[PDB]
């Protein structure tokens, strides 16, 4: 995808994450765990639902039209009726092909984007207390128990609380 | 020691293949179908007013073929013509059959008003053994077969003004006898002539006496014509034999009515979109069931499937 | 202490709602309208050559109805036909009226060249009280009503070669008298016959004697026909009564000319795009004023508004 | 938007910035201020003008066509004339709808992108002398008066001049 | 000291200008053309079955103009009609020429089956000096000019049932003599009449006696008509003079056949896409060579070039 | 482009890189050099080939149609035949114009993206051992000979090996 996260620097998805589309796995002093991120998940879902709302249940009413099957050979007029219809169908068929290709490229890109946004947000949050391992994981350079990990996931992590501990751990020899 | 925090995304074990700008096969976590590819095999009677032609074509119902008497004055959103339909009255043809069928279909009504045409000097109500109604010889219900009276057929010059605020549709015909003999027996002179006119139109027809191949054992024919007469205008029938006269006019309306060729049975159900294959759901934007449709329908496309991604790229573990 | 440096972007208090792929309502700082939804209610006389039909249809101007004499030999880019137009000469019809109107409209000229047809044995220049010009009985300016001379109408066999490098358009007609009496009074024989031919075509017409409903109190008619004659070809009129003869030919050109039905007044202004509602600006790519257009025009669409974002997402404080 | 800056990590726009689309607000020893960035502003504007030039004042000339209103009932030919026109209009109406949706998605994304580019450029410029606070703001870890702030905005800021001061401030206890 | 590591991308000295959403001129490293703008100037004989009309129109090959005898029973995917084609048999016209040409073109075969029509009381095989075959007077190969025998022409009433499982296409005509004299010399009565009918159709034609401008010095004409007869149906020719009789029927098929007007020479080569300019390669999705095409062809567009970027933005050093 | 790398923070391309689309130039103790990155190059090429495969050699067969040139003036029917064809051609011409514009915007953006992905990947790889100079170059704060540079290009660079040396060089006075 165009952001390079999904099928990119994130090696693979998590089949065992069934309560969200994006989220966090951690390991700390109290174990290892997983939690879905609802905001990023909802952001992706809302956008996909927006597309769907623009395409599902939105059909157009037509009534009396032209004939499109013919039991007799007639020549010029019938040639024209058939050509008009063939023309129309090919144009709509093209429209449908293009629409799906564009929509699908865009869906993949926007979902990749949301993954990237969550990663970026988390990176900035951690400030000088963690380093990016390159695979979507941060090495957090301080004790970070379950409440600490929760604080990161919930946006209440105060980097200043841990900064001294983290800098000492990062920049030791 | 510290901690590790990994960001990630879900995946499924059963992904679906979709197309993009650059890839004709890429797996996403989920997708939805955009092409409706099936029908339920019946035309739902709701919410459109369906009129099943059964054995009658619309034109036969119009003319009043005896098996079509139950159709008198009926309206429809969609008239359904069956492939088994057949005529069983006097054999006929309609020059520009397709246009008459179309304009009646589109009008959406068989509403007929009788009118008292001044037919003096001729025998009215001619019947035939080629058009049986309730075991008697009969004729088209909406047509009046005029023949000689006292071995005479005088020159008709009959007027009918349209003082309504709607158009009137007149259906009338010419009889083509099989022989010069039959011609004189019916109309008292060797050569028929019909002129039907209005302020803004004139249609002139000469019969062609001669044999045609037999249809239901009849080698003669009737040719059917029509004339629309607007408000303030007047219908003039100026004839000297061979006229198959109108008994009145059909109302012509405008609106959403049409006609469809189908052998699908009518069901007691509710579906907005009708195709000749049967009604189809209209949740999807596209369909490949039939290019022929009526109502709020997905657009016909050639593809049998188009999958819209509804999830991210699927990257299994 | 140090400093803080914040990156940011503008916003406005009055944003505009636009559509995207995923959102049918999202606010941006600015947008521009892509659908032209109004006209100025008049058809600008510039830069296209406008010919206002006034009381004349193009066909009436062609035939030379007396109120249309001011139209002789005029050209147009766009002929404008008014709904109030009416004929006031001999009542007539044109089989495939629509095609003659179209081909003349498209040609864009009423340029007429007189030709000296050899009309021997008949009275030329027939007139009527149904076609008044300058208080006298008259006729269509471009047509020559031929009648009997000395109670005779001999067989005409008149030739006119096209030795020009352009096509010639010939307009001619058939008169339908009201009675067998009137027929003999005018043409000396009971049955008319007209044959107009070229190397590559032949049109044969028999008059139909009889009453039609009165138009401006006249119950007779003229039926109008046309014939195009190419370079190296020849017009042959082989007639024995009832001919309404051409006096010459119209030039047929090709180019950008057309015709439009409109009641919008002509204004002294300059606009590239004409609709029946009036001229419309053509800055926008789309318009919902009228599907009927002439000139450099936005494309007709069903939407009444389509807003193109011309700024970023608007995120007020 | 797909970059996550506008209506993303940048909380909101600035109504009081009327001389550009993107820019800088600062606080330092000499006060607080705002300045537009002309390059990013012009980059967005140029792209939007490019679109507009592809759509405004570019109409197509048609002359004699087919009739599209009819005073008489005719059947087959008129059915065909009406169907051809209805077909055409629906195809153009679709084209117009799609065009605007795509253009608008793209305009939002490109404007989000330019915001992101300016942020990234500034981040790299500051090197080890500042940290990203996560909301589009950098905490600059040295005295940075008006000329200093100007130097950042103008691309003449020499990070080496302040690096010792900044590192000492960043990595203190 | 340490090191420096710079990330970068390629560039070329000769970039190509392409269009994007926002820029009508931006340079990329490489691009490919999407509009085919040239032909090789010849129509490849493979892989479609090409039939070069040479001096014959399809209709002349159908009727059996003597220079077209080599075309008998041939099939084609594409019939190529040359602008130099000319008729050299009895001068004729075809009402709705365009439709007959179209339906034969589309059928893709000149397969003709002779049938033994019961022509009793008339002289068969009439010939003319206007249709020379092998230095003798002749006629159209597929048509049978019937004339009087022993100064009589009795009433014909000839039947031909279609007991095949395909449709039959019948071509027949009416002769228009130049004089009442010539009429009697040929058909023994002053007025011809032809009626051709089936169960589902009837075509009636009266000759028009009179002069037409000379074509190859002949001032008389033949008008050509056609009739399709389905399985279970019957052809009835009920005539009393002036009939140009069919000798049999053409098979009508359906499939991929057509006709094209072109003066491009036929080459010994292989190309899927044919235009009147010659065959064109079909690697590109679009083409601006000709709106007229046959086979697997790029779609006609107005642009003469559309460059698809196949590389990144080019940023020279 | 939408990522801001190509014709953005990367000042210009390299005409002398003829064996790939993206790559690395270095300077170290043993000289200066260039090497193509095959993975990023192939990622761009694969995507462009994917487009091409959707557009080249994929034509549609039509056989008997309507006439499109006329030797006689006919009026209504011919007006309709001409209008149907003109309608069709204008719709396809629009489709072709739009397609190329969208495809080309996308090609530029995806190629910009791949440049950006390679830069990001390299940045993360280097961890605390290098700093981003803002122009696509990293100042690597340790001795990094040819094998070392090769290890970065090949994804076998072990940042821990050099971290002490690099931190000392970065955070000196
Ligand atoms: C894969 O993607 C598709 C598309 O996003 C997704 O299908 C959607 O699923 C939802 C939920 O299952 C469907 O919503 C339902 O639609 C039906 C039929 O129209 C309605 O009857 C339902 O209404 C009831 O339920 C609602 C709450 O869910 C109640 O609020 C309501 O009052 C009713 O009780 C309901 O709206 C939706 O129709 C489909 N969409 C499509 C296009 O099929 C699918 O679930 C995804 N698959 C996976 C594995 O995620
Ligand atoms: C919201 O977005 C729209 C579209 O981007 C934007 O509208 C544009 O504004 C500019 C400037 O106001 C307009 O440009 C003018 O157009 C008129 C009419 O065609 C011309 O007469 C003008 O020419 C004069 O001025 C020029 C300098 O501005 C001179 O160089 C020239 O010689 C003339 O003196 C001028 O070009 C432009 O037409 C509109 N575009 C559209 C599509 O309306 C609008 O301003 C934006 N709104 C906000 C609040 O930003
Ligand atoms: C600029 O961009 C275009 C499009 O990407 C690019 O053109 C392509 O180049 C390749 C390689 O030169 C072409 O591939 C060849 O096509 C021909 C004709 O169809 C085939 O005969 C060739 O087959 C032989 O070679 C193959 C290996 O290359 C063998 O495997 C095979 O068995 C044959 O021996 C070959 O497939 C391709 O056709 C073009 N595409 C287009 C649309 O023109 C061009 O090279 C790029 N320019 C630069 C400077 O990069
Ligand atoms: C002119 O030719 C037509 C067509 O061939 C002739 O029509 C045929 O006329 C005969 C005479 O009765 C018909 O025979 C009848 O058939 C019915 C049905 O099977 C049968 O029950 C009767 O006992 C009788 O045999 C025949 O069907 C009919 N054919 C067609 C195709 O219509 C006609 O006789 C000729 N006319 C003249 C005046 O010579
Ligand atoms: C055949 O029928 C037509 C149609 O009904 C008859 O036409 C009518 O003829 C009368 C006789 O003159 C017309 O009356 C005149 O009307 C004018 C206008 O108001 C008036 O000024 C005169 O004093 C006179 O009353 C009548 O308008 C006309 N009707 C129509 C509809 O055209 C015709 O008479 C019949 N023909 C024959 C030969 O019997
Ligand atoms: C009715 O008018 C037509 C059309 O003008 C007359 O046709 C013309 O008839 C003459 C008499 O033979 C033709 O002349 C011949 O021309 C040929 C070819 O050059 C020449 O070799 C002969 O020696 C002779 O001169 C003339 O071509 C012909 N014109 C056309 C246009 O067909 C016809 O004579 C008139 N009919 C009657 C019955 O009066
Ligand atoms: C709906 O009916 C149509 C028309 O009968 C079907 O399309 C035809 O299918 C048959 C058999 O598969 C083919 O021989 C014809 O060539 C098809 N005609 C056309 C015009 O496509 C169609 O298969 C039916 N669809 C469904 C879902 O029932
Ligand atoms: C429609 O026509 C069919 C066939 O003509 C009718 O079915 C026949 O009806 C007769 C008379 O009652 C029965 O003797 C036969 O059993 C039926 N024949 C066949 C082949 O089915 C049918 O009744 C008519 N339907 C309507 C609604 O009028
Ligand atoms: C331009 O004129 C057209 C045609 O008269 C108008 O469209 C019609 O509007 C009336 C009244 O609103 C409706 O009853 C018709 O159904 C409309 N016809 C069609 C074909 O759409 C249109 O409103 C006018 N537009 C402007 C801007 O003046
Ligand atoms: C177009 O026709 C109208 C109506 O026939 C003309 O208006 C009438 O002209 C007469 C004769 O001078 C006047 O007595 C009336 O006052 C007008 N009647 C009405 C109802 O307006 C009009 O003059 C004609 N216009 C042109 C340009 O010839
Ligand atoms: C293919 O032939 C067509 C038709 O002859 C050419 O298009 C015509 O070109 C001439 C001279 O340039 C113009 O006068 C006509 O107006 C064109 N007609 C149409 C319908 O466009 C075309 O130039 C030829 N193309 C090639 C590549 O040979
Ligand atoms: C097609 O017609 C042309 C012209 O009618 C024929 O060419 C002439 O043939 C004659 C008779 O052998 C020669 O005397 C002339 O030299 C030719 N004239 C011209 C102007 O070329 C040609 O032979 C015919 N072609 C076919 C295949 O029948
Ligand atoms: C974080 O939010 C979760 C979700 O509701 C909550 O249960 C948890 O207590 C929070 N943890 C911390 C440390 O704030
Ligand atoms: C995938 O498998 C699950 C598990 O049974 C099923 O519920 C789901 O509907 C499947 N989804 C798709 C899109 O195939
Ligand atoms: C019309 O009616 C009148 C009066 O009855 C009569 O003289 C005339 O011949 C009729 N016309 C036709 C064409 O029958
Ligand atoms: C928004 O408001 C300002 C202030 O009056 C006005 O000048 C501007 O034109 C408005 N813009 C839009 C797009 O509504
Ligand atoms: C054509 O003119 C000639 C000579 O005047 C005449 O004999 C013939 O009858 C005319 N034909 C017609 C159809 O009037
Ligand atoms: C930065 O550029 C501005 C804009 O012209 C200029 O006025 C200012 O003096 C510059 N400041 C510095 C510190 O370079
Ligand atoms: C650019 O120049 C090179 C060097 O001669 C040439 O081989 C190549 O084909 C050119 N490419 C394009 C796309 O013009
Ligand atoms: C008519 O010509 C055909 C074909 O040359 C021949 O078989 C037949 O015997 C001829 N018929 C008569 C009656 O001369
Ligand atoms: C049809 O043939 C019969 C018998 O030969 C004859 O009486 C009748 O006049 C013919 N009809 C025509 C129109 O020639
Ligand atoms: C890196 O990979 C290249 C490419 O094959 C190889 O030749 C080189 O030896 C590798 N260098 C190191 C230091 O791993």
């Amino acid at each position: 995808g165009i952001f390079g996260a999904i099928a990119g620097f994130i090696e693979n998805g998590w089949e065992g994450m069934v309560d969200g589309w994006y989220g966090f796995r951690h390991q700390n002093s109290e174990g290892r765990g997983q939690a879905a991120d609802l905001k990023s998940t909802q952001a992706a879902i809302d956008q996909i639902n927006g597309k769907l709302n623009r395409l599902i249940g939105k059909t157009n009413e037509k009534f009396h039209q032209i004939e499109k099957e013919f039991s007799e050979v007639e020549g010029r007029i019938q040639d024209l009726e058939k050509y008009v219809e063939d023309t129309k169908i090919d144009l709509w068929s093209y429209n449908a092909e293009l629409l799906v290709a564009l929509e699908n490229q865009h869906t993949i890109d926007l979902t990749d984007s949301e993954m990237n946004k969550l990663f970026e947000k988390t990176k900035k949050q951690l400030r000088e207390n963690a380093e990016d391992m390159g695979n979507g994981c941060f090495k957090i350079y301080h004790k970070c128990d379950n409440a600490c990990i929760g604080s990161i996931r919930n946006g209440t992590y105060d980097h200043d609380v841990y900064r001294d501990e983290a800098l000492n751990n990062r920049f030791q020899i | 020691p510290g901690a590790t925090l990994c960001l990630g995304h879900h995946a499924v074990p059963n992904g679906t293949i979709v197309k993009t700008i650059t890839n004709d096969q890429i797996e996403v976590t989920n997708a939805t179908e955009l092409v409706q590819n099936s029908s339920i095999g019946e035309i739902c009677d709701s919410p459109h007013q369906i009129l099943d032609g059964e054995n009658c074509t619309l034109i036969d119902a119009l003319l009043g073929d005896p098996q079509c008497d139950g159709f008198q004055n009926k309206k429809w959103d969609l008239f359904v013509e069956r492939s088994k339909a057949y005529s069983n009255c006097y054999p006929y043809d309609v020059p520009d059959y397709a246009s008459l069928r179309s304009l009646v279909a589109s009008s959406g009504t068989l509403e007929f008003n009788n009118e008292s045409f001044n037919w003096t000097g001729v025998t009215q109500n001619g019947t035939s053994s080629a058009c049986i109604r309730r075991s008697n010889n009969s004729f088209f219900s909406r047509l009046n077969w005029l023949t000689q009276l006292n071995f005479k057929y005088p020159a008709l010059n009959v007027t009918m003004p349209n003082n309504e605020q709607f158009d009137k549709l007149y259906i009338w015909g010419v009889h083509h006898p099989v022989t010069d003999k039959d011609q004189i027996f019916l109309y008292a002179q060797s050569s028929g002539r019909i002129t039907v006119s209005t302020k803004r139109s004139q249609q002139a027809v000469i019969p062609n006496i001669g044999y045609r191949p037999r249809i239901r054992n009849i080698p003669s024919r009737i040719s059917i014509y029509w004339t629309i007469v607007k408000p303030g205008d007047i219908l003039l029938i100026n004839s000297t034999g061979n006229l198959i006269a109108p008994r009145g006019y059909f109302k012509i309306r405008s609106g959403k009515s049409s006609i469809m060729r189908s052998d699908a049975p009518i069901g007691k159900c509710n579906s907005e979109c009708i195709t000749p294959n049967g009604s189809i759901p209209n949740d999807k934007p596209f369909q490949n069931v039939n290019r022929i449709t009526y109502g709020a329908c997905p657009r016909y496309v050639k593809q049998s499937t188009l999958k819209l991604a509804t999830g991210m790229r699927n990257v299994p573990e």
